[PDB]
C-alpha cells in the first residue's frame, strides 16, 4: 500500500521497494586514501550515441569541498542534488565558513526520511557515497540510503554487485594509502564488478579530492585515466 | 451488481434515485426515546420520556432550553444533538445582541435545517443522525422539526421512534387539543399519549418523564419535580 | 461489513467506528467512583507486576484541577491527551470567570474533544468533583454520552463492580462508610491482594473542597477493616 | 409448555458445562493412557500382534463403544454454543465467526467419527467379496495376498483412528479454553 | 489510522513490534548516577565510530539512548534537541527529565492520533536529572505510554534481558558495580564482543563515555563467573 | 486428573523437540543413503533387478515400516503446532497464519504416507484380475505383457515413493527450522 | 549428525546446477534428432513407418527409460528450490512468487511423465479387452479395426509425448535461463 502504512514483519514496504531498486543501478566505489577521498562510477550505455566526453551522471559536485557519487534514480538524483547545494550555501550564507559533511548528510538523510514519514508521497529511490575534507575531522566518506539511516565508511561499493565489489576492499585496501595507489585500488574493483578484466575507458569515470591546503577537487578526463588503465596491466591488484 | 456498492459513501446515488447513507440517519432516529408534543391555541407543551441506562445512574436529560420562548427536545444521538444546541444557542443569542427584537421562529429553524445541509453534500462529513423538534411560541405558538434533509413541518403534534406507531395513532384521532384551552386538560392530554403508548407492562411515569411548557406568558418553564407527581403523575 | 470510512452509518442506525473504540475501554485496568451526600471517593488499580518501576510514575488518578479528580481506562497514552485539555479549559475558566467551572459544563466540553469529525478517543472517564450544588459524579464515553453516575465502574473488571455497588450503594453513607465500600467492590475482583501499594483511593471533600491523594499510610488503615 | 422448555434450556447449560470441566478430560487421559505420546516409532501404529479374524473384531468393536461417546458429548456442546449465538446484526461480529468457526469444527469431528460406521460396513462387504473370488479361482495367489495384506491395513486404519480421536480432543478442548470468554459471553 | 473491530490498534501494533528488530539497550538508576549501556554491531575494517549511532545528548545532563529504527531518530531527536533548549529559554532552566519525556511521549503521540502520518517506529529511554538532585529514568514506546524505571531495557529480546535484571537488581550501588550489573546484559549478543557493547556512566550532570580499556577488564570476568 | 493432563502438554514438548533435532535428521540421511541425490540419471529408476512376485513383496514390507514410522512422528508434531496457537482475535494474528501453514503442511505429508496403505491393497487386486484372463486366453499376449508392465509401474512407484519421502522429510525440518520463532511463541 | 546434515546440502545444490549446465542442453539436442522441427507437417504424426504388438512394444519400453530420466533429473531440482525458499514474510514477496511458480512448473511436468506408466497398462487392459470380444463374435468386422486404430492411437499418443518432452525440457530450461537471478536470490 501506501508508505504510511506499515508491515506486520515491522519493516516497511515502499522503502524497501527503494533499496532494491538502487540495486539494479550502475556500481559507484567510494575509497579514503591518506591524500583525499575518491570516488568511482559506471557509465550506463544505452548506446554509443551519448557524447561519452564532456558530461558523466554519476558523479556530481555539491560544493567546491563536498562532492558526491550519485546512484539509483538518475531522475530523483537531480532533485537531492539541487537540494543539496542550497544546504551546502546555506550554511555559508548562515555561519560564513564551509560546511562540515556530518552535518551536511544529517542536513540531506532528514529530507529522506521526512519523505517516508507522511505526506502519502513515494520515497526517494536513490542512495549515494558522498565524502569531503572539512578541519574539524580531515577527509570522510558517508554513505546515505533510501531510509535516511547514513553512517560514515572508508569505502563503499552500492549499485549492482555490491557484495562482491565489497569484498575485493575488505583485503586489498590498507590503512595508508597513497593517491596514484588509491586509483590503482579503486581501478580493479570497479572493473571487476561488471565481471570484466580491463575497462573499455570509455565507460567508468572518477574523482578525488585531495586537498592542497585549497581543495584543488580535480575531476578525470578520458585520457588522464588512460595512464591509469596501463597501469592496471603491469601491476595487476587481482580479483583475490 | 447491487445491495453493497452504494451504501458507504454520501456523495453516491443508487440506481433507484435514493440516498442511502442519509436515509440510515433516518432510521438512526428510531432507536432514540420517545417524545410528543402539543400545540394548543395559545401553549405548547412538550413531553419527553428520558432512559435510566441502569439503577445506579440518573435518568440523562431530553428536554432543553435555547432561549426564553425556545426549547428543542432531542431523539436519537447525543453526540450530534449537543451539537446543533450550541449552533442554536449562539446564534438566537447573538440575535438578541445584534438587534433588540427577539429570533423569528422559522427564520431560526432556517438556519439549523441549513446546517444538516452543510454537512450532506461534503463527502468528509457525515449527516447529523438526531431528529430536532423545535417547540416554541413567538405570536401562534408553532413546533417545527427536523430530519437528517433539511425539512420544516409546522406539526401539531408528533412522536419520536421508540412507539411512534402507537403515539401517531393517539393524535391521530384527538384533535381536541386547539380547544383545550385549559393548560391542565393538555398536559393531561400530552402525557396520556405516553400512558397508551409506553412499553409493555413499564413503569408510567415514575418522575423520569420530563415536561416542559410554553405560551403567551410562559417562558420555557421546566415543569418542576413537584408539580407533576401531585396530580399530574397521579390521574393515572 | 462496513469498516473503510469513519463517519459510515450502518443499516440498524448505528456507528461503526464509534462501537470499536466501545471494546476498547474493557481492557484497561479497573476503578470504581462513588459520589456520597458529603464527597466523592475513587478507587483504582495499580498493575505495577514488574518490580523494576517506580511505581509513582504510573497513576491512574490524575486531577483535572483541585477541586475535580479523575480516573482513566482504555488506552493510556490518549487518556492523558484529554486529560491535558481538561487541565487546559478548566484553568482557563478560572481566568475569566473567578469561580470554579461546574463537572456539568466540564464533561460536555471533555466530551466534545471525542467529536474529532484523526480517530475517536478511545478511554471513558470517571470525573468527579464538588463544583457547586455539592457533588457529582460523571461517567463518559468515546460516544460523547455524558450520564451522571451515583456509583459507577471501568475496567476490565467493570462487570463485576456494577452489580456489586447496586446491592451496597446507600443513601446515606459518609465518607468513611464508603471507604470501606470502595474496597469491599475491589477485593472481589482482583488477582492480588489489596495491600498499601495496589490501591490508590483519593477524594474531595466537600468542606475543604478540594482533594487529597489518600498516601501509602493512610491507606493501611483503611484496607485492614475486613469488610 | 413454556416452563418445560425453559427447564430444556437449564438442562442444556449443567450439560455443557459439566461435559468440558469433567467428562471430557477424563477421556483425554483415557484414550492416552491407551497410545503414549511417548512411545518411539512405530511401536504402536505397527501390525505386531496381528472364516472371519475374531480377533479384529473385537478391536473394531471397542471402536464403536468409542464413537459412540464422542458423537454424543460433543452434540450437546454444539448445540450449546448455538443456543449462544447472538441476534444476527450488522458490524462488530468477528466473534460469531469464531462461534461458527467452533461449530464448523465441531461438526467436521463429529461427521468424521460418524464415518466410521460407513468405513466398517465396507470392511466386512470387501473382504467377504474377495474371499468369493478366491474360492472360485484357488491358485491365483494374489487373492489370498490380498486378504492378508487387508488384515496388516484394518489393523492399522483402527490404530490411527485411535490417535485422530485423541488429537481432535485436544484440538477442541485448547480451542474452547482459549476462547472460553467469547463463546460464553460474546457481547 | 484507524481501530480494529475488537479494539486495538493495527497501526500502532505494528510500529511496536517494529522496535523488536534494533539494537538492544539497557539502562539502570543507582543513587547519585545512572550509567547506561547498548548493544550494537559494526562490519570489521569499515565504518570507523557509527557516527554515535546510541547515547544522544539532549542538554547537560540529559543522555538519551534510543533503540530501533536507525533512521528514524534523528527526527525524533532533532524535535527534542530543540524543545529541549526551548525549555531554557523560556523557564531559564534546565529541562528537567521529567519534561523531556513527557515530550517525548506527546510527540509519538501526535502522530498515532493524526492521519496520514506514520508512526515512529522508534522505542526510548532517557535518563536525566529532575529539578532536585535526582535521577529517574525513563522508557517511552511508540504508542505513547512512558514510565520511570530502575532498570530497564528495549530492543532484541528485550524480555529475557529485563527478566534477569529483575532479579539481581540491587538498591543502591558502586559507579563499578552499577556497571557490572549493565555489563551482565550481553544476553543479546553472543560471545559478548568488547567491540560492541558501548556504556556511558552519566554522573554529577556531566555526562562522558567509557574507554574500552576498561571494558575489557569488565567484560572478561564475566566469562570466569559461569562456571 | 489435572497433574496427568498438565503432563500430557508437557510431554508433547519433550516429545516434538527429540524429533526435530534426532529422529527427524537420522531418517534424512536413513532415506538418502538408500536413495542418494549424486546418482547419475536412470540408475535408480530402471527394472534391470527383477506365482506372484516375491521380490516386489519384499520391497514393499520395508515400505509399510517406513510408512509406520513416519505418520507416528508427523502426528504429535501436528498437535504440538496446535497446542501452541493463541487464542483467536481479530488483527496481530499474523502467527497464527504461519502456523496453519505448517499444519497444513504436516497433513499433506500425513495424506502422502497414508495413501500407501491404500495403494498396496489396489496392487494385489488388480494384478490378479488381469492375471484370471490370461489363464482363461492365454494367447492374447497383450494380457502378459500388462502383467510385466504393471511390475514395472508397481517399481517405479516404490522408488518414487522413497525419494518423495526423503525430499518431504529434509523440507519439513527446513520449513519449521525458518519460522522457528513464530513456532514456540503463540503471538 | 550435524556434519553430516551439513554435507548432504553441499551434494544437492551441486546437482541441481549440473544439471541445468550439462543434463538439460544434452537432452534438447537429443530430442530434437527424434522429432526435428523442421519436419514437413504429417511427416511426424504419421502411421506410414507402422498376440501383441512387437514393433509397438519396442518403443514404449523407451519411453519408460525417457520418462525415468525426467522424474529423476526434475526431482532433485525440485527438491532445491524448497531449500532455497526464504522465511514467510508479508509483503514484499514478489520473489516467493516465481518459486511457487517454479515449483508448479516443475511439478505439472513431473506429474505429466508420472502417469504414463499407468497410462501404458491401460493400453494392454483395454486391446486385450477388446481381443477378446474378437474371439467371441469374429464375423464382426469392427472389431479387426478397433485393433488397427488403437495401435494408431497409440502410436500417435507416444510420439505426441516425446514432443511433449521435447517442449517440457526447453521451456523449463528457458524459464530458469531468463529468471536466472531471481531463482537463487530471491
Amino acid at each position: 500500500s501506501r508508505t504510511t502504512t506499515f508491515s506486520p514483519e515491522g519493516r516497511l514496504y515502499q522503502v524497501e521497494y527503494a533499496l532494491e531498486a538502487i540495486n539494479n543501478a550502475s556500481i559507484t566505489i567510494g575509497l579514503i586514501t591518506k591524500d583525499g577521498v575518491i570516488l568511482g562510477a559506471d557509465k550506463v550505455f544505452i548506446s554509443k550515441l551519448i557524447d561519452k566526453a564532456n558530461n558523466y551522471e554519476k558523479i556530481y559536485k555539491i560544493d567546491k569541498h563536498i562532492f558526491c557519487g550519485v546512484a539509483g534514480l538518475n531522475a530523483d538524483a537531480n532533485i537531492l542534488i539541487n537540494q543539496s547545494r542550497l544546504y551546502a550555501q546555506r550554511y555559508l550564507y548562515n555561519y560564513n565558513e564551509v560546511q562540515p559533511v556530518s552535518q551536511l548528510v544529517v542536513q540531506i538523510c532528514d529530507i529522506k526520511q521526512s519523505y517516508t514519514q507522511y505526506g502519502g508521497l513515494r520515497p526517494y529511490g536513490v542512495s549515494f557515497l558522498i565524502g569531503g575534507y572539512d578541519t574539524k575531522d580531515g577527509y570522510q566518506l558517508y554513505h546515505t540510503d533510501p531510509s535516511g539511516n547514513y553512517s560514515g565508511w572508508f569505502a563503499t561499493a552500492i549499485g549492482t554487485n555490491n557484495l562482491t565489489a565489497s569484498s575485493v576492499l575488505k583485503q586489498e585496501w590498507k590503512n595508508d594509502m597513497t593517491l596514484e595507489e588509491g586509483l590503482l585500488l579503486a581501478l580493479k574493483t570497479l572493473a571487476k564488478s561488471t565481471d570484466t578484466e580491463i575497462p573499455k575507458s570509455e565507460k567508468i569515470e572518477l574523482a578525488y579530492l585531495t586537498n592542497k591546503d585549497g581543495e584543488v577537487y580535480q575531476k578525470y578526463l578520458t585520457e588522464k585515466e588512460i595512464e591509469e588503465l596501463i597501469k592496471l596491466y603491469t601491476q595487476k591488484y587481482i580479483k583475490e | 451488481m447491487y445491495r453493497n456498492l452504494y451504501d458507504t459513501d454520501n456523495i453516491i446515488y443508487s440506481p433507484e434515485g435514493r440516498l442511502y447513507q442519509v436515509e440510515y440517519a433516518s432510521e438512526a432516529i428510531k432507536q432514540g426515546t420517545c417524545a410528543v408534543a402539543i400545540k394548543s391555541k395559545d401553549y405548547v407543551v412538550v413531553s419527553g420520556l428520558k432512559k435510566c441506562i441502569s439503577k445506579l445512574s440518573f435518568p440523562q436529560e431530553k428536554i432543553f432550553k435555547i432561549d426564553d420562548y425556545i426549547g428543542i427536545s432531542m431523539s436519537g444521538i447525543t453526540s450530534d444533538a449537543k451539537v446543533l444546541t450550541k449552533f442554536m444557542q449562539n446564534e438566537c443569542l447573538s440575535h438578541k445582541f445584534l438587534y433588540n427584537e427577539n429570533i423569528n421562529i422559522e427564520s431560526l429553524v432556517r438556519s439549523v435545517a441549513d446546517k444538516y445541509q452543510k454537512n450532506t453534500q461534503k463527502s468528509s462529513k457525515r449527516a447529523f443522525g438526531v431528529g430536532l423538534m423545535i417547540a416554541a411560541y413567538h405570536n401562534e405558538p408553532c413546533i417545527f422539526e427536523t430530519r437528517p434533509n433539511g425539512s420544516y413541518f409546522e406539526y401539531d403534534a408528533l412522536s419520536f421512534g421508540a412507539r411512534s406507531h402507537a403515539s401517531k395513532t393517539y393524535l391521530e384521532k384527538n384533535l381536541h387539543l386547539f380547544e383545550e384551552c385549559s393548560l391542565e386538560e393538555l398536559i393531561l392530554h400530552c402525557l396520556k399519549a405516553l400512558k397508551c403508548s409506553l412499553s409493555s407492562e413499564s413503569e408510567l411515569t415514575i418522575s423520569n418523564t420530563a415536561l416542559a411548557v410554553v405560551g403567551k406568558n410562559h417562558p420555557w418553564q421546566e415543569i418542576s419535580s413537584l408539580q407533576l407527581e401531585e396530580y399530574l403523575s397521579k390521574v393515572k | 461489513e462496513y469498516d473503510r470510512g469513519v463517519n459510515t452509518f450502518s443499516p440498524e442506525g448505528r456507528l461503526f467506528q464509534v462501537e470499536y473504540a466501545l471494546g476498547a475501554i474493557k481492557l484497561g485496568s479497573t476503578a470504581v467512583g462513588i459520589c456520597v451526600n458529603d464527597g466523592v471517593i475513587l478507587a483504582s488499580e495499580r498493575r505495577i507486576s514488574s518490580t523494576l518501576i517506580e511505581k509513582d510514575s504510573v497513576e491512574k488518578l490524575l486531577s483535572i484541577d483541585d477541586h475535580i479528580g479523575c480516573a482513566m481506562s482504555g488506552l493510556m497514552a490518549d487518556a492523558r491527551t484529554l486529560i491535558d485539555y481538561a487541565r487546559v479549559e478548566c484553568n482557563h475558566y478560572k481566568f475569566i470567570y473567578n469561580e470554579n467551572i461546574n463537572i456539568k459544563s466540564c464533561v460536555e466540553l471533555i466530551s466534545e474533544l471525542a467529536l474529532d469529525f484523526s480517530r475517536p478517543f478511545g478511554v471513558a472517564l470517571l470525573i468527579g468533583g464538588v463544583d457547586k450544588n455539592g457533588p457529582c459524579l460523571w461517567y463518559t464515553e468515546p460516544s460523547g454520552t455524558n450520564t451522571r453516575f451515583s456509583a459507577a465502574s471501568i475496567g476490565s473488571a467493570q462487570e463485576g463492580a456494577e452489580l456489586l455497588l447496586q446491592e451496597n450503594y446507600k443513601k446515606d453513607m459518609t465518607f468513611e462508610q464508603a471507604e470501606i465500600l470502595a474496597l469491599t467492590v475491589l477485593r472481589q475482583v482482583m488477582e492480588d491482594k489489596l495491600s498499601t501499594s495496589n490501591v490508590e483511593i483519593c477524594a474531595i471533600k466537600k468542606s475543604d473542597q478540594t482533594f487529597y491523594k489518600y498516601n501509602t499510610d493512610d491507606i493501611s488503615r483503611i484496607i485492614d477493616v475486613l469488610p | 409448555i413454556k416452563e418445560e422448555y425453559n427447564k430444556f434450556k437449564y438442562d442444556i447449560t449443567k450439560q455443557a458445562i459439566e461435559s468440558l470441566r469433567e467428562r471430557i478430560p477424563k477421556r483425554i487421559i483415557f484414550f492416552n493412557n491407551l497410545v503414549n505420546v511417548n512411545s518411539e516409532p512405530g511401536s504402536i501404529l505397527n501390525v505386531n500382534d496381528l472364516p472371519s479374524h475374531k480377533q479384529i473384531y473385537l478391536e473394531l468393536e471397542k471402536i464403536k463403544t468409542y464413537a459412540s461417546e464422542l458423537i454424543e458429548i460433543i452434540g450437546n456442546i454444539k448445540l450449546w454454543i448455538q443456543l449462544n449465538v447472538p441476534r444476527i446484526e450488522d458490524g462488530n461480529n468477528f466473534g460469531v465467526g469464531i462461534q461458527e468457526e467452533a461449530i464448523q469444527e465441531l461438526a467436521r469431528v463429529e461427521e468424521s467419527a460418524f464415518n466410521l460406521y460407513d468405513a466398517i460396513v465396507k470392511y466386512y462387504m470387501e473382504r467377504a467379496k474377495i474371499s468369493t473370488k478366491v474360492l472360485k479361482y484357488p491358485n491365483v495367489s494374489d487373492y489370498q495376498e490380498a486378504v492378508r495384506e487387508l488384515d496388516e491395513k484394518e489393523w492399522i486404519h483402527i490404530k490411527i483412528t485411535i490417535v485422530d480421536m485423541r488429537n481432535n480432543y485436544i484440538m477442541l478442548y485448547d480451542l474452547l479454553y482459549k476462547n472460553w470468554e467469547k463463546v460464553v459471553k460474546p457481547k | 489510522t484507524v481501530f480494529s473491530p475488537d479494539g486495538h490498534l493495527l497501526q500502532v501494533e505494528h510500529a511496536l513490534e517494529a522496535v523488536k528488530k534494533g539494537g538492544c539497550a539497557v539502562a539502570i538508576k543507582s543513587s547519585n548516577f545512572a550509567v547506561l549501556a547498548v548493544e550494537k554491531k559494526n562490519i570489521p575494517k569499515l565504518q570507523n565510530p557509527k557516527t554515535t549511532e546510541k547515547l544522544i545528548k539532549l542538554d547537560e545532563h540529559n543522555c538519551l539512548a534510543f533503540a530501533g529504527l536507525n533512521a528514524d531518530a534523528r527526527v525524533l531527536v532533532n524535535k527534542t534537541r530543540l524543545e529541549c533548549q526551548r525549555y531554557y529559554l523560556n523557564m531559564d532552566e534546565p529541562a528537567p527529565v521529567d519534561y523531556i519525556a513527557k515530550y517525548v511521549a506527546k510527540v509519538q503521540q501526535k502522530f498515532t492520533h493524526r492521519g496520514g502520518v506514520r508512526p515512529f517506529g522508534i522505542a526510548t529511554l532517557i535518563a536525566g536529572f529532575k529539578n532536585n538532585k535526582e535521577i529517574c529514568i525513563y522508557q517511552t514506546e511508540p504508542s505513547g505510554i512512558y514510565a520511570a524505571w530502575k532498570a530497564q531495557a528495549i530492543g532484541k529480546n528485550a524480555k529475557i534481558v529485563q527478566e534477569f535484571l529483575e532479579k539481581n537488581y540491587q538498591e543502591n550501588m558502586e559507579q563499578k558495580d552499577c556497571i557490572f550489573l549493565a555489563l551482565k546484559a550481553i544476553f543479546e549478543v553472543v560471545e559478548l564482543s568488547s567491540k560492541n557493547v558501548e556504556v556511558a556512566l552519566l554522573t554529577e550532570k556531566d555526562l562522558t563515555f567509557i574507554e574500552e580499556q576498561e571494558i575489557n577488564s569488565m567484560v572478561e570476568l564475566i566469562d570466569q563467573e559461569r562456571t
